[PDB]
């Protein structure tokens, strides 16, 4: 379906200052937030693949300031199983 | 692996389109779409590279030949970012930087005004695009490296009303055969001559 | 047994660039005038042929055997040496001109703003111009076969239509046009008018 | 305008819609895809009925031959809406219904146990798919009219493993090349008897 | 059913040479013994080539099967071979040698003095000899179209004439041959008086 | 019944990448996910051997990139008792 | 100079049909031995072709004297009788076997779960068996071009893959096999000790 | 841009004129009429070369090549005075004269007696002109730069009663199969390699 | 909405060209243009960020060759109010 | 459809010269004036391009000989966008 962008942060604060970056640097759409424990969240973008990769690249910047950015990565287009098994917010 | 071409056409106009479905083995490009064009030495690596495309974006595939010595593939898609994505993938897939390209070099141009009648059949029978018809002026293209000839298709397209009588991008040399009238054929000449003298990269 | 005795007063240059592209001989340039005669056997076009080349001083361009019907053109410049090939050709084969077949009309239709995925597949399966997406198609299928380029002929003297296709042998004579819709209107109508103008059988 | 075959598949089986992807000149199916096949006389008019389903739904044609005086036609999709309602148009257009096509006759259906290598030579030279080999079951049918020889290909592949040495939709008569073991040469020629049995019609 | 039986009793250098030329298969050499069978429907000759291939050590050439009708070639140094493929062939088909059909000649003509603009098409039109200007043509037609292979055969046991071409398979079958105007005269006699010695219904 | 393939990383967005890369490289099914906590997460492909040998031989390699990857391993064949008990996605 | 030299000690199946399918002459049937002779300038094959024609009862089914090089194929039952064809071949050559290059691998690759947009190009450049969407790929390219036939003999010898493409002229020689993963693996194994364990002017 | 061949033909014997007009894209010339060919390195410049033959003399072009290196161009007519005057309007629009072609290297040789069944059939698979029939001898010739090729065509039906089985004048090097009884061949092999090497040039 | 693109030109031909060369070179809107006095001229495309951003290069690549451009920028996705104050064609 | 012509001329006198200079020495429709301020006015002519480029060379030169010339330049095909949004006298 549509592209997907991801940021994971050591730390709720920069997670939102990512996420907030990231629909505030295109059109994308925040559809949630994974925590997978011990303070690691994921914030994560999906939309159409130049406005994550912008996204992505602009919300990355802006939470280097303020947290510790684990991993940032764009999948331009996601296998059917991938967002049929894994929570993205397209699970039909 | 050498990168020789890498073009993105950003927009495909309708006769260079119709063209490269009339002869490309693969996924018929529609006019309108992004396109993108990646030509390396040797061959049969491209399919290593087309592997990159098509499971990273949603782009097709239309032409992918692997001639006597060299390896052409172009993509294409709707989205300009898909196509974008498709490139940044395949020159990741490289292991290149873009600019490791070879700068596209004019060897032959010529606006050849008036043509008789007698040498029209032999282009005519030695083309596969538009035809030309006697007294209508030609322009003769050869570009090396040969996948930039597209560009040099795509940018005469996007000047003036010629029609397009061959373009070649695979082989050792890259050929462009436009006609028209003289007006059209010069703005086409000085479009196409322009395209491809920007177009920077190694020598 | 004659098919198709068609005369042309000159070729248009879409056409005769057709013919240039298709064609297994002598390939005619504009402004020529050319003479297309169909029999049936075929391989008797080769006594036919004949005819024409020890009487004139014509070309002969297209010599086509197909399973069963056989195409001959001829052209000059000067008309009158194309006609005395034809009256040649008539005393050779003793029919007269109108013991030709009269053509019928299969199909005449006009396809308004073809999208592209039917563009690619007309293109892919023609050798004349190419057509662009939003172009009217006009289509055309007159039998016996060789009338269809006839039918090339008199359309291109009316609009300026891009000669998309034309076959004029087998088993039915088949003419793809393509232009903007009142040029396809005005050389569809000058096409129509063109082939019911010839008497014969 | 006679119909001579309006046949439905629901879906394409991988080895069809390879032998498409290499003989076809149109957008090429890939498998999984629901498609349909159109043939009509005169052939001429299948660039009418083309036009009749692409203005009509997203569809994508992949088979446009034009013979003699016949005219095959195939268009395809992921939803299978979208080719029905496809098909729903060319019946509209055309005022035939379904029932109006040619129902198909079997001209020859025939099993030949290992086949020589003689003969296995001359198989591959005339076809273009699947390559047979020397010491294996072939079969071979033909369906008057042609059209219906895809669906006579595409549920023996649902039937049993065998190649798909070649099928021809197009002509007087449609042709259809299987090669395998003996078992399997058995039920897919089974199945495509019972499917070509299975299709009502006119005569 | 049983089109066209002809046993050839061996292939002479430029028959054999141009279905080296021509053929899809395993290529005769010149000497050998050879057979035709065409059938209809076209498909039904893989079964009798099975059955060839079956029974004797012979070696296909040709196998079109080109609309409805099915070519097939045998051949073999052995004339004893070639016929038990063709009495194993004959059993399969459960019909006998005379239930072939007796071909009909639709054309028989010799062109003399072959102008230059017709040996032109004449050659892009062939794949066997090439025709010069001056030389003298004949021309045949042959229904059902394999017993044109047999006019070709002894018409090359008679005279010294170029095979042109001959095309056994299709609705009509074609034989062009090329020479001086007396060996044309000799070879056209001969492939007459070879059509007509052809038993059938 | 099936081979079984596992990525675990240290991560959410380096298991996206490898649950992505798994599925593209063969025809592996994606099961599910597991999180065990501490920020390790693990993406379970399987299906038969060597499909699943291929996937995860280029899901460690496709995540490398982006992540940490702990541990990678290939059951070619387990046992009942484990599709019984452990969630592996084939539990009757 | 004599490029390649190699001896195929039995066709296959698939290959013996392959070529077949692509040959100008008469057509090899499985089971028989063959021979494989490039050589550069082109046209001298016609010096090489009827010497091993005037010696033994060999057979050729592909010569291809191309752009620049030329090819010779000569095939028949007895091995003993290719062999006496090859060691006419030599003597017209005056070049010993092991006068030949040896084989440089250009490009191996295996690309595993070839999607259906990437077959559909593949199996309009081949005219062997297809590939299916999802099979995998192993794609290989030889210099020079005739012992790709090698690797196209015993690669089908040792798995049981689909043989998509081989070609043995021109200026490389390529190869594509497509089957399951495993069997592919095989049969790259295989090509590739194949190739390594053939002698030559290096 | 390059001459490699320049070769005039005084007149065509009508086998050399019967496989040009076999295999021309152009006008087809005919036996008896004076010929010309014009070799250059680009291939593609050759379009500016016939358009200063066919804007200034009467003469016909037949056989125009634009192959993957070089450029081919023949022009033919009854009087030798405009075949010339072609050919010196050429050499003034290369602003070449005759010497800065190129002397034909006669790489390959060789009279082949009695060629066997086994070979004919592969040499006349891969011939356009005559049959090669088995027990007749063979002339093969290779020359560098291809274009006088066709010289060692003509001067052998000029001097033998033989068979032109094949000329390949454009490519990488000019091809020349000749065929028939022994003495027939010794004499056209003779006088074609005197025609070869009895023309100047630069090495 | 939709991404916003920009060229400012000094004098009508360079505005003119720019113009032209954007939506000749992406499937884009070209809304207009507003004129600020002084001879200066915004043209402004407007679409999706990936061929607006992709319309600009080009605009700027063949305004400078007849015109001084002042000033080319994209907005990928404008605030809401800027629409509803500013006049970019889409006023609600 | 058809090509476009401007003469950018830093006055109006120069401009109408410009404008007279240009239907004088071929045939070209001047379809208007564009005024953007600061003294820069744009004269805009239009017709088939062996006109307009003949048209425009000769107004420079005649608008050279008063005053000052900012832009000369002739596009050949302009986009149907283009006459659609800005003011090139083929507004449908």
């Amino acid at each position: 379906a549509d592209a997907l962008g991801m940021i994971e942060v050591r730390g709720f604060v920069g997670m939102v200052e990512a996420a907030d970056a990231m629909v505030k640097a295109a059109k994308v759409e925040l559809i949630g937030y994974e925590k997978t424990g011990g303070g690691y969240v994921t914030a994560v973008v999906r939309g159409d693949v130049a406005a994550v990769k912008a996204a992505t690249e602009a919300g990355q910047r802006a939470a280097e300031r303020v947290g510790e950015v684990v991993a940032v990565h764009v999948i331009p287009r996601p296998h059917v199983n991938v967002d049929a098994a894994l929570p993205l917010g397209r699970t039909p | 692996i050498t990168l020789r071409t890498y073009i993105f056409l950003d927009a495909l106009q309708p006769q260079l389109a119709t063209f490269i479905g009339k002869t490309a083995r693969g996924f018929l490009p529609v006019p309108g779409q992004a396109s993108l064009w990646v030509e390396i030495a040797p061959g049969i690596a491209i399919n290593r590279v087309t592997d990159a495309a098509l499971k990273a974006t949603k782009v097709q595939p239309a032409v992918q030949v692997v001639e006597r010595a060299y390896g052409l593939l172009e993509v294409h898609h709707f989205d300009q970012g898909e196509v974008l994505a498709a490139g940044s993938t395949i020159l990741d897939k490289l292991e290149v930087r873009e600019e490791g390209r070879l700068k596209p070099q004019v060897m032959t141009h010529q606006i050849i005004r008036a043509v008789e009648a007698y040498q029209t059949q032999i282009i005519n029978r030695n083309s596969q695009g538009m035809m030309i018809l006697p007294g209508e002026s030609l322009f003769i293209l050869e570009t090396q490296p040969a996948g930039y000839a597209v560009l040099a298709a795509n940018e005469a397209e996007k000047a003036a009303n010629v029609h397009l009588v061959n373009v070649t991008p695979y082989g050792a040399f890259g050929r462009l055969y436009l006609a028209g009238s003289e007006a059209e054929i010069d703005a086409a000449a000085e479009a196409a001559e322009a395209a491809i003298r920007s177009v920077s990269g190694v020598a």
